[PDB]
RNA sequence: AUACAGUGAAACUGCGAAGGCUCAUUAAAUCAGUUAUCGUUUAUUUGAUAGUUCCAUGGUAUAACUGUGGUAA
RNA sequence: GAUGGUAGGAUAGUGGCCUACCAUGGUUUCAACGGGUAACGGGGAAUAAGGGUUCGAUUCCGGAGAGGGAGCCUGAGAAACGG
């Protein structure tokens, strides 16, 4: 689990808890995974709001592309055209998310150009 | 040329309009700080030595001490492009400033034989030579500030100790 | 150019008084010029309200604070020396600043919502409020959104009101701004529309936020006196 | 290899300088009989 | 440097027709000061009020930390052999954060002989540098921002973690 | 009268040294000659004025007018530089430590282009106008200033090249590689002509050649190393050479001739701390120019006996030799002060 | 009022001006609200907040000012 | 640099914001991306008026500019209407 230089390690194995109703799996408390930006050990802290939806693609690593269809009460043509949204998300050592898989994410500390959300739950 | 001359310790200074430029030609191609004799600028002031100290040329432009190039050049001074004549003196100076550091063979009824005094004596104590109630009040307010703050801090830290004992 | 909270008549002028910086925010306060001059009318213009501020009649939160645009926000007890004027100003039911008159034993204190508790430096517990009174050493059971009672002679917390299900809460913020009744429901969500819900005359229901609500007492016994109609 | 080696033609340098006809003061025959070996 | 804004570049949707704006003061990218070895010269630049920033260019006196006891002691700099955030950076021999640079470990010899008595439990491939003098150590501090050269020594696991690389 | 360092029966002088009554007898030649604590590279233009000195932190261009004895401007360029040339007057081309290339004009910053790999050296061709840029690897590139194209890059050996130079009277492209081979290409044919190998007698470690030079006869070639060892070369029995170990010997960076002033067959060598000067056909040191700080590189002004270094201190040193030649027309009272 | 003592040209100082016209046409990217910054800067407002001591007071160097001048300026 | 990962640089800091290396991604028929004006008009941007029903109160059209591009400096705040 070390394919890059420069002392791949936690930055002070290490373990913390964001709290607020989201579990930390036992390999993510005491396991060999580094958890650089996975918020359970991580360097990031949790805040903001939590969004939920199924996925479209998980092709690249550390990219979870959620879909999010939601109801909105349209008054214009008085029928509901169905919503769709997208958000990239970093991995977690709890679930290899495949197609389907309604999961939720919490807002924190922009990681790439467009990701502020990291997976905290699978159900 | 005109020669400004200054005898500094007596406090005297006067200009002298010296024509007849082969008298002047002793100063030529001698930059600022290098000394000179009275013998080749005059005969009536022999045994004289003048440290040159710059001079405005015609068109009024000054020379600053020690660069090069006795024509005019455009430098950056106190930062903007100001024109400044070179430190070396040539044929085209209007006035040239001189400090006489040894009187030679003739008295001068402008420089030597006439002098001005200084301005006024010193004002500072150490300059004349060469509070304690505030020292009471400073020390008293300092020890009172200590006996207030460093005791009050522990006086509410003990209230934290009471809250921790009751919790 | 005015907000809604000041109860400011439109036939007044063109430039509206921006409050200066201070304890509260700009959006949740009224300055002393809009307090004294054109609300309870102890002045007629800015010159004479500056004159009485130089005379120093005002004693808001027990200190003088001679300033025209001093942002008196929620329940800062304005104290005026002549005719022993003690004024606690709260929110009414339609968004304005209802300035209730109180007495001396009630203006000897105020209360404040706690915002955060910190282990800041050198082992010192720590508490802030909406006027920012960084007072030393409360108990460990100060959660967010509880209510301290400030001493107003020194700064110490004297009493403490715990935020839980079944407490009398005041809502300052959003579309519920200035309501009282605090019990139909409790619902703590995980990031928004999370609150304790407030009744009405027919005990209707309401939604707000945690930070937009803060406790003032118990079900029938607040030690703040409240105005009536 | 995106920005790496764009084989394009660029606008301000297309006539930034101008060549010279004779150039080298030697001859090309002097080049050949200079480094035959 | 130039910038810090998304306006000059494309987002996750592929947009065009940028032509946006004259760039502001708060998109300030300063020049990349590649810190080297020399005589200690730190430029004291200003930002955000009296926020002085120490931009080190020629720093030497690295405070490098003995790992197993945590003893940050003073030494010199030799050169970085491997740093593929730029593989030309080690060709030019600069000194940035997270670089693995070589140190004449003579004060670490002094501390070992001073708080242990004898000279040489510690690993063998760093005992070879205990004997010879030059040990590998990785910079922690930021000379381009904080102006300092601090670091941590290589002791065993992290040593082989870099020696298998290069 | 400026003081002179001891040497082999010869005199040199420094102006703007680390040490250079003195305040009131100041001997300052060029006003505002000081940088931000170091110096990158200095060179003097082909005409009689306008020397250019590259910057150190917030790196600049610093053109000094010799007939005004001060600074003209300082274009704070975008990145830190390593190598550049001057193309007459106002145009000039630069390349930075990143793989980018700037074209400065009278208005400044006419273009910024790039090369695909990290570059180390640049030279310009007076004939048909293609700048050759040496970089890391198999790659020695061209940017022709005629039609702005790119050209079919010259295929090198493994590691790369430290310095490229073309010969002046006939055009023989040098490229100082890492594996001691000098890789002479032909600027006519765009092909190799020779792969000359460099030898010694000490052989400490596998040195890399870092400096290449020619002169205006077109028959000899001055070679360097990464060890402090000058070399001469001719076509006449091109396998051996004459060599010059230097007494400290880290990396020689500047070896330049004296092929346009008097006191002939003389050459300047320059490694990191010292710069010396010796004679051809014997290999004996004429003089040396020991400063109080290290040297980033040097340059020699044409027609006269003066040198301009770029160093690691705040000012730059100028070195005057009143036996190699006189001081030039804009410095024509240096022979009157010292 | 024989070391200062009121008027006060011209000089240092504290601050003043604390937000004004024309020209080429951007579709929630210009804008408005909102979430957050234990992801960050902050003059001013407000509340808080300092414990290392071997054998009666420290130095020249510049003004303003005088004096000699240059230049059409 | 398109999409992300690792590290460094620069930052007031988050950030492919920039560079080395690596992977070939990402948005879209549930409307990507692109087409124009009564975009001198519109969007609550806001005051509303005791009968004017799209006239009728205002913030903002977009960003720039101090002869022309370029570089630098000052400050709690600037790429300054005053260098």
């Amino acid at each position: 689990q070390s394919e890059r230089a420069f002392q791949k390690q936690p930055h002070i194995r290490w373990y913390k808890n964001a709290g607020l109703g989201f579990k930390t799996p036992k390999t993510a408390i005491e396991g060999s995974y580094i958890d650089k930006k996975c918020p359970f050990t991580g360097l990031v802290s949790i805040r903001g709001k939590i969004l939920t939806g199924t996925v479209v693609s998980t092709k690249m690593h550390r990219t979870i592309v959620i879909r999010r269809a939601y109801l909105h009460y349209i008054p214009k043509y008085n029928r509901y055209e169905k919503r769709h949204k997208n958000v990239p998300v970093h991995v977690s050592p709890a679930f290899r998310v495949q197609v389907g898989d309604i999961v939720t994410v919490g807002q924190c500390r922009p990681i790439s150009k467009t990701v502020r959300f990291n997976v905290v739950k699978v159900s | 040329m005109k020669l400004n001359i200054s005898y500094p310790v007596n406090g005297s200074q006067k200009t002298f309009e010296i024509d007849d430029e082969h008298r002047i030609r002793v100063f030529f191609d001698k930059r600022i700080g290098q000394e000179v004799d009275g013998e080749a600028v005059g005969d009536e002031f022999k045994g004289y030595v003048f440290k040159i100290s710059g001079g405005n040329d015609k068109q009024g432009f000054p020379m600053k001490q020690g660069v090069l190039l006795p024509t005019r050049i455009k430098l950056l001074l106190t930062r903007k492009r100001k024109s400044v004549r070179g430190a070396i003196v040539g044929p085209d100076l209007a006035v040239l400033a001189l400090v006489i550091v040894k009187k030679g063979e003739q008295e001068l009824e402008g420089l030597t034989d006439t002098t001005v005094p200084k301005r006024l004596g010193p004002k500072r104590a150490n300059n004349i030579r060469k509070r304690l109630q505030r020292k009471r009040h400073q020390r008293a307010l300092k020890v009172r500030n200590a006996q207030a703050q460093r005791e009050a801090a522990a006086e509410y830290a003990q209230l934290l100790a009471k809250r921790l004992s009751e919790r | 150019a005015a907000p809604h909270h000041w109860l400011l008549d439109k036939l007044s002028g063109c430039y509206a008084p921006r409050p200066s910086a201070g304890p509260h925010k700009l959006r949740e306060s009224l300055p002393l010029i809009v307090f004294l001059r054109n609300r309870l009318k102890y002045a007629l213009n800015g010159r004479e309200v500056k004159a009485i501020l130089m005379q120093r009649h005002v004693k808001v939160d027990g200190k003088v604070r001679t300033d025209t645009t001093y942002p008196a926000g929620f329940m800062d007890v304005i104290t005026l020396d002549a005719t022993n004027e003690n004024f606690r100003l709260v929110y009414d039911v339609k968004g304005r600043f209802a300035v209730h008159r109180i007495t001396d034993e009630e203006a000897s204190y105020k209360l404040g919502k706690v915002k955060k508790v910190q282990l800041g430096k050198k082992g010192v517990p720590y508490v802030v409020t909406h006027d920012g009174r960084t007072i030393r050493y409360p108990d460990p059971n100060i959660k967010v959104n509880d209510t301290v009672k400030i001493d107003l002679a020194s700064g110490k917390i004297t009493d403490f009101i715990k935020f839980d299900a079944g407490k009398l809460v005041y809502v300052t913020g959003g579309r519920n701004l200035g309501r009282i009744g605090t019990i139909v429901h409790k619902e703590r969500h995980d990031g928004g529309f999370d609150l304790v819900h407030i009744k009405d005359s027919l005990d209707n229901t309401f939604v707000t936020r945690l930070n937009n609500v803060f406790v003032i007492g118990e079900q029938g016994k607040p030690y703040i006196s409240l105005p009536k109609g | 290899k995106g920005r790496k080696l764009n084989y394009s033609v660029q606008d301000p340098i297309a006539n930034y300088e101008a060549p010279i006809t004779s150039g080298y003061k030697w001859s090309d025959d002097q080049i050949d009989e200079f480094f035959a070996g | 440097g130039i910038s810090r804004d998304s306006r000059h570049k494309r987002s996750a949707t592929g947009a065009k027709r940028a032509q946006f704006r004259k760039k502001r003061k708060f998109e300030l990218g300063r020049q990349p000061a590649n810190t080297k070895i020399g005589a200690k010269r730190i430029h004291s630049v200003r930002t955000r009020g009296g926020n002085k920033k120490y931009r080190a260019l020629r720093i030497e006196t690295g405070n490098f930390s003995w790992a197993s006891e945590g003893i940050s002691k003073k030494t010199r700099i030799a050169g970085v052999v491997y740093h593929p955030s730029n593989n030309e950076l080690v060709r030019t021999n600069t000194l940035t954060k997270a670089a693995i640079v070589q140190i004449d470990a003579t004060p670490f010899r002094q501390w070992f002989e001073a708080h242990y008595g004898q000279t040489l439990k510690i690993e063998s491939s760093v005992e070879s540098q205990f004997s010879a003098g030059r040990l590998y150590a990785c910079i922690s501090s930021r000379p381009g921002q904080s102006g300092r050269c601090d670091g941590y020594i290589l002791e065993g696991e992290e040593l082989a973690f870099y020696l298998r690389r290069l | 009268v400026l003081k002179s360092t001891s040497a082999n029966d010869v005199s040199v002088y420094q102006v703007s040294g680390t040490n250079v009554l003195e305040y009131q007898n100041r001997v300052e030649l060029i006003q505002d000659f000081e940088f931000s604590e170091a110096s990158n590279k200095i060179k003097v233009s082909r005409d009689g004025q306008y020397c250019m000195a590259t910057g150190t932190y917030k790196p600049q261009i610093h053109v000094y007018d010799f007939a005004n004895l001060s600074l003209k401007f300082d274009r704070h360029t975008d990145a830190e530089n390593v190598d550049f040339t001057i193309l007459s007057w106002t145009k000039s081309v630069h390349l930075q430590n990143d793989r980018s290339i700037q074209f400065q004009n009278k208005g400044g910053l006419h273009y910024t282009t790039r090369i695909p790999k990290f570059g180390r050296s640049l030279v310009y061709n007076k004939v048909n106008c293609d700048l050759y840029v040496g970089a890391s690897g198999n790659e020695l590139y061209r940017l022709n200033l005629e039609k702005g194209r790119f050209l079919n890059p010259f295929k090198l050996d493994t590691e790369g090249v430290n310095h490229v130079s073309i010969n002046e009277v006939n055009g023989l492209l040098a490229a100082g590689t890492e594996t001691n081979v000098v890789e002479f290409w032909d600027p006519r044919s765009r092909s190799r002509v020779s792969k000359l190998y460099l030898e010694n007698n000490i052989d400490n470690r596998p040195f890399q050649v870092t400096t290449t030079s020619f002169r205006n006869d077109g028959l000899t070639f001055a070679c360097g190393t990464s060890n402090g060892y000058s070399y001469i070369y001719d076509l006449r029995t091109s396998e051996p050479s004459i060599i010059k170990d230097q007494g400290y010997g880290f990396d020689i960076k500047k070896i330049i001739w004296l092929d346009n002033v008097g006191t002939e067959n003389k050459i300047v060598t320059c490694d990191k701390r010292i710069a010396k000067i010796w004679d051809r056909l014997d290999g004996k040191a004429y003089a040396s120019m020991e400063p109080s700080v290290d040297i980033n590189d040097i340059e020699h002004v044409p027609g006269t006996g003066m040198f301009f270094t770029a160093n690691e201190s705040i000012p730059m040193h100028t070195y005057y030799i009143p036996s190699l030649g006189p001081s030039p027309r804009w410095c024509s009272f240096l022979d009157s002060i010292t």
